């Protein structure tokens, strides 16, 4: 099926405080179903696919 | 971003 997440995509990621933060996907890890997401302070963390939403879908 | 600050899209 058409990929939902990809490298370079602007996304909202749910963090461990239960809140959403703007980020950019830097790496997709398919086996682990995670992406390395770079946040607005340039910190980079693993987030599960289900906790990532695309910022914009064309539509 | 260089110098950036994380803020949540919404606060509690």
């Amino acid at each position: 099926g058409r990929p939902r997440l990809w490298e370079g995509q602007d996304v909202l990621a749910r963090w461990t405080d239960g809140l959403l933060y703007l980020g950019t996907i830097k790496k997709v890890d398919s086996a682990r179903e995670v992406c390395l997401v770079q946040f607005e302070d340039d910190s980079q963390f693993l987030v599960l696919w289900k906790d990532i939403s695309p910022a914009a879908l064309p539509g | 971003a260089t110098g950036g600050v994380k803020k949540p899209v919404r606060y509690r």
